[PDB]
């Protein structure tokens, strides 16, 4: 839900610096993907709603146990709130921020050989919106600049025209870049419409309508920030500066 | 054609006045309305109008 | 401190005009170390003599 209400680049680079790769990880067995289902839908049907299981649903999925299936998992958190079923990945590992996975050679996690065009089709991308489609691109871009792809990521890009099109233009390295970014990559957020409470048919649609209605609940909760009644009773550290930067940007 | 959002609202509450002067509820009623948004300013202007 | 509550009107169209640049006041400060420091300790204690 806090991933999801990220609405800029800086705002999202600089949640995954603070948040541990635990939180990507989820210890619920859940369900496996690219499963046939009937589901139950009464508010618009008797019968059984058909639907297919996927990595994209906010529901945990049994993942597979390789460099693969972690990199699914990061994605998935990114892009639907909720993570993968990959355990004994080691303490080492979960300690470390999920940007530091994506983007620094110190952690030791090897990604150099994965192909982004099984894991854009296993993140199944069909059935993505505009928002998601950005931040897997920007996880994509982090990766290639992590293991020197850039020419890879370019070619990608170039295949599929409209993935290019909603490309974010920012260099992993610079900071001003991020600044200047002007994209929207907000799934939650007070909505200008009528928002009910209400079902919806699909399953990633039901489970977004709940992320959605639960941001509001949290926004209105006592523990949201709201700047302009105690911006000074945050820390001086956690406050918004100017000058603040990503470390290593 | 001429004139700001805010004297173009200001100025036909006036006038409604003047042409419902047989019923004073009218532009009294529009008042309460204009109090409420005018209190943002020039875009709660445009609200009311709108 | 108790924030200040501004108008709605001032946080959508409120504008200032203000000078952000700091100047150093070392130029004094060196050239005059003796001066500048009894200046600024002379009022000092006469403050904290009345607590």
């Amino acid at each position: 839900m806090d991933v999801l209400s990220k609405g800029s680049l800086k705002e999202l680079l600089a949640h995954l610096e603070k948040t541990p790769l635990e939180e990507a990880i989820s210890y619920r067995i859940g369900t496996v993907p690219y499963q046939n289902v009937l589901i139950s839908r009464n508010e618009y049907y008797n019968q059984l709603y058909p639907d297919t299981t996927s990595l994209i649903d906010g529901v945990s999925r049994e993942g597979q146990r390789n460099v693969n299936g972690l990199i699914m998992s990061i994605i998935s958190y990114v892009v639907s709130g909720s993570g993968h079923y990959i355990p004994n990945i080691g303490f080492m590992l979960l300690r470390r921020s999920i940007l530091d996975i994506l983007t620094k050679h110190d952690t030791g996690l090897v990604t150099n050989n994965l192909n982004y065009g099984i894991i854009a089709r296993n993140l199944t991308v069909s059935k993505m919106n505009c928002e998601q489609r950005k931040r897997m691109l920007i996880c994509f871009k982090l990766l290639a600049y992590k293991d020197g792809n850039q020419n890879d990521y370019e070619i990608y890009l170039n295949q599929n025209i409209p993935l290019k099109q909603i490309a974010p233009n920012f260099i992993p390295g610079d900071m001003r870049t991020v600044i200047h970014n002007q994209d929207q990559l907000a799934i939650v957020g007070i909505p200008a419409y009528r928002l009910t409470q209400s079902t919806e048919l699909s399953i990633r649609d039901d489970n977004a309508k709940s992320y959605k209605l639960g941001y509001v609940d949290w926004y209105n909760s006592n523990s949201f920030l709201r700047e302009r009644s105690e911006f000074n009773l945050i820390r001086l550290k956690d406050r918004d500066t100017k000058y603040g930067k990503l470390n290593g940007w | 054609t001429s004139g700001s959002i805010i004297n173009h609202a200001n100025n036909l509450n006036k006038v409604i006045n003047h042409v419902f002067a047989d019923k004073p509820l009218i532009s009294e009623t529009m008042l309460k309305i204009l109090t409420i948004d005018g209190t943002t300013g020039k875009d709660g202007y445009r609200n009311w109008l709108d | 401190y108790r924030p200040r509550r501004f108008k709605e009107i001032e946080h959508t169209h409120g504008y200032v005009y203000r000078e952000l640049n700091q100047g150093s006041l070392l130029p004094l400060v060196d050239a005059n170390l003796k001066e500048s420091s009894s200046y600024y300790f002379k009022k000092l204690m006469s403050s904290i003599s009345n607590v």
